[PDB]
């Protein structure tokens, strides 16, 4: 029972891989990684990635 | 070629046929890809109205035993893209002469019938294209590099003007920093 | 009542003590070694309490020295004045034999990666 | 007390407005958004022995 | 012809052939602190022609493929005779400088460099949430180097060519006064900074005052053949120099 | 605007002039310019001392005493409050008028009023806006008794009636004194045969405010209180004083606990810290 | 200034306007530590009171800074020797902050 | 009110004067007025550099 | 020496060796412990931004046939604090001979790089140190006590000036004073 | 009355309040150097108020069986500050001095100093055919005392009171610039040099310009009870001072 | 009947206000926060014989 | 290095901070006890006569 974040943040044209989309308990310093949503390409000058900070929230992440 | 300083050079060489082409991009300062984070660009995106004319600095940085030269030219929009040298060669365009004087200026006109263009894309305010071509070649010596390294550079002239203000699309913030 | 003083931490050989916010009781000091040093032990330390009396929690650190690996031999053509030990920002000058032609860059230097020593570039060649 | 300047308008077609200072302190007047002045010579040409833009400038 | 320059401080001269032009400032040339912006109230130390000369720094070889140097200028100038003496015994202190940096090759050559000069060059660290080490910042008279690819060694600065150090794009430098030392044709890297800062003196040891950069962008290039050793020397020269409040010798 | 003096230039000096060695026996601060010692050049300053007069220093509003009183209680003495005018039950104000022996001002009253549903069964109402009276009673004037008081009938006293809701009440008064000026201190007795009362509590005599709600007996507790912040203005002051060091006990003498001179030390010298290493 | 009523199960109350404090200390005073501390007296601290439902509060502040401009960029360190902490945190030094209701506790949760 | 320049009417033009070839390399964005390269006409111009002022 | 008069009283007596010290501080005029509760100090906590010259007293009060030299120093800070009489002659000093003029004036400049500095510790505004060494010694005749008593004074000069009114932290109450 | 006397220089201030009467040199007040007596064309450094300033030496205890005491005022002012640097940094420099000796006691006390600058004080060594160290000539701030006996030191200084080190009488050293410190009624042992030398500028460390001495002919004697520890500080200005020819740090 | 002053402004970089009084009473009016002037004569120096600062003022 | 010989004990009284090695120009200071009166100077120092150490003068005596 750690300090725990949110779920993260659903963007519209990206979603979660699968270690990531089914488990609960993000703690700090977790790493999680995005896919394209399927009708999308990759913005290669965009790391997909999204570190849980401190204050427990996400990291900006705005369109992959 | 973003992640490093590659994005701005712009490759020449010698060419086995003259006539060809070796760049080109919109002119849309603050919309296309090209011209988007440039400084110009980046006061630019604060706005959403603009006017006036631009200016484009080419820097032949090869040899100094290389010589050319090249087509800079800009042609209005209405038609499309120019896909010859002969069709390109109808727009606004100068001949440069690579010699002792190593950089020359395109100055772009203010060729509108409205008097401001969105900085953002919309197909009402359409702006051109700028376009480059080999006029004859790259010609060296013998044991002198062919391929070279030319660098564009932008400004604005003394009757540019912006209007709306707006916030940036490019500033994201997820949560304050702490 | 008033805070307490943990001790002077003095100084770290090819190393910094960053001492941001007083030396009192809840205090806390970082540590850095220089360039071509790594830093090998704590990274940070407190102004605990031990005993009757106020300690720093961890020892002091030490900075112990990089070095880039054994310079490379090239075929046909030595090393002028080749030493012992290559630390950073040094630089080895490949001579070249009688009847061989030089190719590339005469020196490469010793670089810092991913605090690992690490040559800068691959060492010219004599063809003759 | 009071000044009178002329309100910021449209071209190729001088109305006047009022203001007055009522604080005691110089932090407290409205925003001054009329200087419209400027001079971009210490940005463009920063350069000693200045140069003509119709002679070659260099040789 | 105006390809020729000299420039004669104290008692060392520069002479080049191939100039093109020399920069100055923001407009602005060096000079003393007037009466009525002062702050302290002892007599100031104008030294001399003693300080107000051209020291030589260093000298960096430039490869094919390398990416940057810097520089920290009131750090740099340390240990350079009585320039360096008079840092370490006064409190406050106050210069302009005049830069002046070499590069020569032959006409077969091609390559360009970017030499600016950047105020306040607030570096950014390479992991994130992490102290910087004064020696990864300035190393004295030794240029520190950056790289191609991102780094991370711990303490160090984040050394990235396409972001400068800073958080920038590097083709957005040219705001500040520049030149390019194009081998075609220029060996003028000249640019005389005045004094920029927010306090009419400041301290020498404390605070850095601006940050001296050479990016090559179209990379040396040459032939088969040719000299392989390109050097790039960096010569700096204060002016109108001068100090206030006298005490012991400083931090080294 | 007067600025402050500015520092002449100055240069070598061998002389039978001595600015230095002066006699502080006398009664008398040495004026030595610092151009007089050392050599200094010529700095024209701008420095205004403007933030450092009295009426600057003075004028802000303070705050005095808290009263409170509530608008449903079974002792008919909760539901009102009063309080005796002095300047003397809160230390920070109390002490910024202790700088000066003899001062005169106005002063401009502001009431910052704040009502608290106590706590109680049935609290769950529908409660109007309170309407809270504020009345002044001259030193010697009839003093109420209970809420219903006939007393309040305000036909003389000043008294201000505020609605909850709205911006603070704000008054002026003027000069009440009966001497040329206030005494923040007094050196004497109340009876001609030096008895009674001793000190500043002879001079007070300024009368007491009374608070009451308007409104009648709700059906369910309401606390409120109300901050007093006086504010004096159009200031002067005369003969000054060294500021008080130990701290205060009553309100109505200067009595105290006998405190030390300043901070301590560890030794009589200075010297580099001997924390931990290099 | 925006107030909610959180989550409880007595929920339904007659509550009075509320009232809130915003006090500003300067470089260096002293700080509250408590809603009920005599540090809110604001004798010479400037502090704002605003009742809900009227106009936004507002004021104007001049040029509190200590040099002759403010610094965006700050190359430099704390310590003289060239240690401490690095960048703008050594200039900031603007003071703090303190917000509280100037009205007793209720009895059901306001944020 | 300070409008923004104007452009001024140009002609053919065979001569030594060069207004294109420049030399970037001084430090020195060049001043090419779009009336030295191609001919334009006689516009008077009525913008206004307000809104982009540091205070706006 | 807090809960006496002694607090006042500097000692100084003939030393068997010259060149040593009597005392020191640090000039911090509201923060340093030594001129916090004084006149200027308590006037000077009520702000928070100080700037001008501050003059330093020093009365003798001991024989008439004592005689002897000091040496009353202000070190600039940027070095650390002198720990030689010959590292603090580099100073801003002043030699004072005790004569029939019983008291000197040590006048300490204002060597700034801001135009204030803070009342309170921080470590930007830092000011500098405040020393006194025996020049020669004490001397006396036979029959006349050697143990005397140095007073020292403070004051400002005509160029001071303070800005940002705060509450003083010396002020604390806990309850109404009834 | 004229017994008071104040001298400013720089940023340090000496008072006196039993002084007898300032002396200055042989009629002359230091100066710098014309250009029409110059010899070397480079710009002179006058560098500031940084060097003309007091600095104080360390200080002898004058007991009942002292001797004399003496110094080499270009190379005790060695290690003072700048003028300490720009002595280690120049090839010539040129000063001016304004000595002032301290030494206080009770008016029960009795006892008289000479107090004489000397130019060119030759020393003689102990055994006669022997060279000397330059440690026993001047150990810096660190004054070498005189003997009451002839003294057979090893490379050491002939150091008899009765001879003065030089080989003259020493009751005919009057003729130098001097006062006398009775303990009476003085305490202004003031003396401004200025620069006595056959070439208009010199070297600082090869060259010793001058020679401070202070022989007690009427020695220090008190009756029991006084304050038995009577100190002697020696205090010295630099004034005029100038420096010329610029290179590397010097001889240490 | 109002009356124009200066406001208070910065140095080395003379703009009015104005106050109209309404109400019959001279507690009413604003605090008077611009008088600047002193004198220290009073506290320092006070002294008969007065001083020069140059001679010793003894003896 | 050239030493003077170790320093010689008073008969009431001691020596402030006795060193172990006395060289060249170096001084002992000698305190006195409760209800003993100095006589004479307080501190003597090392000299070098003939290539020998040597004190200064006679150490000074307490009384009472
Ligand atoms: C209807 C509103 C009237 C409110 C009455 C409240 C204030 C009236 C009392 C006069 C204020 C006098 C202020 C204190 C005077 C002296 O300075 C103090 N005794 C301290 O010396
Ligand atoms: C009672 C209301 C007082 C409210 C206090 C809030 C603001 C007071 C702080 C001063 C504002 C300074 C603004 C920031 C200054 C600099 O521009 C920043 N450090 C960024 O450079």
């Amino acid at each position: 029972c750690n300090r725990s974040c949110e779920v993260p943040t659903r963007l519209n044209s990206a979603s979660l891989k699968q270690p990531y989309i089914t488990q609960n308990y993000f703690p700090v310093g977790t790493v999680v990684e995005y896919e394209c949503r399927p009708g999308y390409r990759r913005e290669p000058s965009l790391s997909p990635k999204l570190t849980c900070l401190q204050n427990l929230k996400w990291s900006t992440a705005v369109e992959f | 070629n973003v992640n490093s300083l590659e994005a701005y050079r712009i490759p020449v060489h010698s060419v086995t046929e003259t006539g060809a082409q070796v760049f080109g991009f919109t002119l849309q300062p603050g919309a296309d890809t090209v011209m988007e984070r440039t400084l110009l660009g980046e006061i630019l995106n604060y706005y959403a109205n603009w006017s006036g004319s631009i200016k484009l600095t080419f820097m032949y940085c090869g040899s100094a035993m290389a010589t050319g030269k090249f087509l800079l030219a800009y042609s209005p929009p209405g038609a499309g893209v120019p896909k010859n040298r002969r069709e390109a060669m109808l727009g606004t365009h100068i001949i440069w002469d690579i010699g002792l004087q190593s950089s020359c200026v395109l100055c772009v006109p203010w060729i509108s019938q409205t008097h401001y263009r969105f900085v953002s894309k919309d197909i009402y305010t359409d702006a051109g294209f700028i376009t480059c071509w080999y006029q004859t070649s790259i010609v060296v010596p013998a044991e002198v590099q062919n391929q070279s390294v030319i660098l564009c550079f932008v400004s604005a002239c003394n009757d540019f003007s912006v209007r709306l203000l707006r916030d940036s699309p490019f500033v994201r913030q997820t949560a304050f920093y702490q | 009542c008033k805070k307490k003083s943990c001790p002077n931490p003095g100084e770290i050989r090819n190393g910094q003590i960053d001492v941001p916010g007083g030396i009192l009781f809840g205090a806390t000091i970082s540590f850095s070694c220089n360039t071509g040093y790594k830093l090998f032990g704590s990274t940070s330390s407190f102004c605990l309490i031990s005993g009757s009396s106020v300690q720093w929690s961890d020892p002091l650190p030490e900075c112990r020295e990089i070095y880039c690996p054994a310079p490379p031999q090239i075929d046909n053509g030595i090393i002028q004045g080749e030493r012992d030990h290559y630390g950073y920002r040094q630089s080895v000058t490949y001579a070249c034999n009688k009847g061989f032609t030089m190719i590339g860059e005469h020196s490469i230097y010793c670089t810092v990666n991913n605090d690992e020593g690490e040559w800068s570039g691959p060492p010219p060649e004599c063809r003759g | 007390g009071a000044q009178v300047s002329t309100q910021k308008t449209g071209a190729h077609e001088i109305i006047h407005y009022t203001n007055i200072n009522y604080y005691k302190d110089a932090a407290s007047n409205s925003a001054n958004r009329q200087d419209f002045t400027q001079d971009p010579g210490k940005f463009t040409e920063p350069v000693k022995d200045i140069m003509v833009k119709s002679l070659p400038a260099l040789n | 012809s105006d390809r020729v320059r000299s420039i004669t401080l104290g008692n060392s001269t520069i002479t080049t052939q191939e100039s093109a032009n020399v920069v100055v400032g923001y407009g602005v040339w060096p000079d003393y602190l007037s009466d009525e912006e002062a702050t302290a109230e002892d007599q100031p130390t104008q030294p001399d022609v003693a300080t107000c000369r051209f020291y030589t720094l260093d000298s960096v070889s430039w490869m094919k493929e390398s990416q940057g140097w810097w520089w920290k200028f009131p750090d740099a100038l340390r240990d350079m005779g009585l320039f360096g003496q008079n840092m370490q015994y006064h409190y406050l202190g106050r210069s302009g400088y005049t830069i002046h940096v070499q590069c020569n090759a032959s006409k077969f050559h091609q390559g360009c460099l970017l030499v600016v000069c950047v105020p306040e060059a607030e570096m950014g660290a390479a992991n994130i949430n992490e102290k910087i080490n004064r020696e990864h910042l300035s190393n004295g008279e030794v240029a520190n180097t950056f790289s191609g690819t991102k780094s991370s060694n711990t303490n160090d600065v984040q050394q990235a060519v396409f972001n400068a150090g800073m958080g920038v794009a590097v083709g957005n430098l040219t705001i500040f006064p520049h030149q390019w030392i194009n081998l075609r044709t220029n060996n003028c890297a000249t640019i005389v900074m005045p004094y920029i800062n927010s306090v009419p003196m400041d301290n020498m040891f404390r605070h850095y005052n601006f940050t001296l950069m050479i990016i090559p962008f179209a990379k040396l290039d040459y032939a088969a053949g040719s000299s392989t050793y390109i050097p790039i020397t960096v010569t700096v020269a204060p002016m109108c120099a001068e100090y206030n409040g006298l005490r012991l010798a400083g931090h080294q | 605007v007067v600025r402050v003096a500015d520092t002449m230039p100055s240069g070598p000096s061998n002389s039978e002039s001595i600015p230095a060695l002066t006699a502080a026996e006398t009664g008398h601060t040495s004026q030595v310019v610092p151009s007089d010692t050392i050599q200094t050049r010529h700095v024209r300053n701008f420095h205004v001392r403007s933030e450092s007069s009295v009426e600057n220093f003075l004028s802000r509003s303070a705050c005095v005493y808290i009263v409170e009183y509530k608008t449903r209680d079974d002792t008919p003495d909760k539901m009102y409050d009063s309080w005796v005018i002095n300047t003397r039950q809160v230390a920070q104000l109390r002490r910024k008028l202790e700088f000066f022996t003899y001062v005169r001002f106005d002063v401009e009253v502001t009431f910052v009023i704040t009502s608290v549903q106590d706590d109680s069964t049935r609290q769950n109402t529908d409660t109007p806006a309170l309407t809270h009276q504020i009345m002044y009673v001259p030193p010697g004037g009839p003093i109420p008794q209970a809420v219903d008081d006939y007393n309040w009938q305000t036909s003389t006293n000043p008294s201000v009636f505020w609605t909850e809701g709205n911006a603070p009440p704000r008054m002026s008064i003027p000069f009440m004194s009966v001497g040329n000026a206030y005494s923040n201190f007094y050196d004497g007795w109340s009876h001609f045969s030096q008895t009674g009362v001793y000190g500043f509590n002879t001079l007070n005599n300024m009368g007491k405010l009374y608070f009451r709600h308007v409104n009648d007996k709700t059906i369910s507790p309401i606390t409120s209180k109300v901050r007093i912040y006086f504010k004096p203005k159009h200031v002067k002051a005369w003969v000054p004083r060294p500021p008080r060091l130990c701290e205060y006990t009553h309100k109505d003498n200067v009595d105290f606990e006998p405190k030390g001179v300043t901070t301590s030390r560890t030794q009589l010298t200075i010297s580099n810290s001997t924390h931990v290493e290099n």
